[PDB]
């Protein structure tokens, strides 16, 4: 679909969740695609931290 | 033209030849399945082929 | 057809060779029987199972219905249509061969399949064909048949096509388990675990995970387990799910013995309901039990087999006797001890255990040269 | 090459060695193997 900022908060949240899986390589992954999708929105005002 | 008679350009290649030469290249590689070559030369406008 | 199809070769086993196990089997095969058209090789499941009942007839007239159904399609075909190779009568006539691998038995189906497979020049369907011979090789367990398509996967044909051979890797050790090959080879090609979705080609995952780590602690002790299965991730995802299976593990790698007992004791009660099971049970626990013993005796060199009595389970006599069948068995390289009561080891040195390997060695390529010596001069 | 001296002429795959070792010492190991602890 054409919305940005949402996907960055649930590509976050699926990093949790392999990590949570004890997945340390996939969760490596998908935390990089996260950062490459996270500079192109307007305001990470918060989700910022939370991807820090 | 009378010591060099044959002179030969070297363009850019093009769709299909950049399709050919991602083929050559790709052979020793191991590509997965469901893999479309031919969009992958059409991201080029003007590629090289080195 | 035959991509569901192991399950249930599965309950063929359950069904019939626990004599005890008569309960749960037939109450989800026969209704599974009367679905999937499956007619001729249930006659014989029948009579070892309850004795008969009137659906033969019933799927006898529509098991010939849609063999008809088709046959009168290619037929029509070939005798209308004028292709060859990879045609229209090379893909109809493959769905006749594999109506017969869902329903018939396997000589018409195979026959079928020799029938086709001189009239293929690619070689992806040729390789197609090759994965059903050895999926219908491993429904019977036929061990002719499975070891020739192999050289003729590996030689034949893939030279050529790629990715479809990950698919006959986890086949290859598929043969290794239900050999008594439960050591190095089975272990080696299982530790690609990177392929996932519950296939034909991929019979199931979570199982086969167990099937991967209960057969990795027999390759290696500690040659580096502790990377390949123990700081493995994607291993340690799915053995997450299953809080049993992950007990078996730790106990042995962080040496909870009197635990390791207990998990053990599930496993090879668990292991009773298999049909590659025959190599596994009666060597499968006697060598990881004395693989437990082996390193424990190792970092002692006085240990007292009162020290036994608890922190390894119970019965002072049953350490001792097992012991004593071990030792006299050439393996567990120690001294078991009565009235002091203290289990004493003795490990050779390098130049002891060197010693014996070049004796070994040189004894036979000695014997070598004098029977090479012996055919030459007269 | 005959010295006339002739004249009268897993199942169990690999399992001679595992099979000269045990036998039959109640091969499912559980019931007495495992079920010491009640006599403890």
């Amino acid at each position: 679909m054409d919305d940005k900022a949402l996907l960055v908060e649930v590509q976050l949240l699926e990093s949790k969740t392999y990590h949570a899986l004890s997945n340390l390589p996939k969760a490596r992954a998908a935390l990089t695609s996260a950062r490459t999708t996270a500079n192109a929105i307007y305001c990470p005002p918060k989700l910022q931290a939370t991807l820090d | 033209p009378g010591r060099i008679d044959r002179k030969i350009e070297f363009p850019p290649p093009n769709e299909e030849a950049r399709l050919d030469i991602l083929k050559i290249h790709s052979r020793k590689m191991n590509l997965t399945r469901g893999i479309n070559l031919r969009k992958i030369a059409e991201l080029m406008p003007g590629a090289s082929g080195a | 057809p035959k991509n569901p199809d192991l399950r249930i070769a599965q309950l063929r086993f359950l069904l019939s060779l626990p004599e005890h196990r008569g309960d749960a089997a037939v109450r989800d095969e026969l209704m599974a029987a009367v679905r999937d058209n499956n007619m001729a090789p249930y006659y014989e499941a029948l009579c070892k199972s309850l004795d008969w009942q009137i659906d033969v007839d019933l799927l006898n007239k529509m098991k010939k219905a849609n063999e008809d159904e088709l046959k009168r399609l290619d037929e029509e075909l070939e005798d209308a249509e004028k292709n060859l190779g990879e045609s229209e009568i090379r893909d109809a006539m493959m769905a006749k061969a594999e109506y017969l691998c869902r329903i018939g038995d396997k000589e018409g189906a195979l026959t079928a399949f020799r029938k086709t497979y001189d009239k293929t020049v690619a070689l992806g369907h040729r390789l197609d064909i090759v994965f059903y011979l050895l999926r219908i090789g491993l429904f019977y367990m036929d061990n002719d048949l499975i070891t020739r398509n192999t050289e003729k996967a590996k030689s034949l044909i893939e030279e050529g096509g790629d990715w479809d051979r990950r698919n006959r890797l986890k086949v290859y050790q598929g043969l290794y388990c239900v050999a008594i090959r439960d050591f190095k080879q089975a272990a080696e090609l299982f530790l690609d675990t990177v392929s996932t979705f519950t296939s034909y080609e991929l019979m199931d995952y979570k199982t086969f995970v167990t099937y991967t780590v209960y057969v990795s602690m027999i390759a290696l002790e500690r040659p580096d387990l502790r990377e390949k299965v123990i700081k493995g991730a994607e291993i340690l995802e799915v053995l997450h799910s299953l809080p049993a299976v992950r007990q078996y593990l730790f106990s042995l790698y962080e040496c909870r013995y009197s635990v390791f007992f207990q998990s053990l004791a599930v496993v090879e009660q668990e292991m009773k309901k298999d049909w590659l099971f025959a190599p596994h049970y009666r060597y499968y626990v006697r060598e990881m039990r004395i693989h437990a013993y082996s390193q424990l005796l190792e970092s002692y060199r006085s240990l007292t087999l009162g020290y036994m009595a608890e922190a390894f389970g119970v019965g002072v006599e049953f350490i001792d006797q097992e012991l004593s069948r071990f030792i006299a068995a050439g393996r567990l390289h120690c001294k078991i001890d009565k009235v002091n009561e203290i289990v004493e080891t003795n490990r050779p040195d390098s130049k002891n255990w060197q010693y014996q390997e070049t004796i070994k060695k040189g004894d036979l390529l000695l014997n070598r040269v004098q029977k090479l010596s012996r055919v030459i001069n007269m | 090459m005959s010295e006339k001296k002739q004249p009268v002429d897993e199942d169990n795959w690999d399992d001679d060695n595992v099979e000269d070792d045990f036998s039959n010492q109640l091969r499912a190991e559980l019931e007495k193997h495992g079920y010491k602890m009640e006599t403890s």
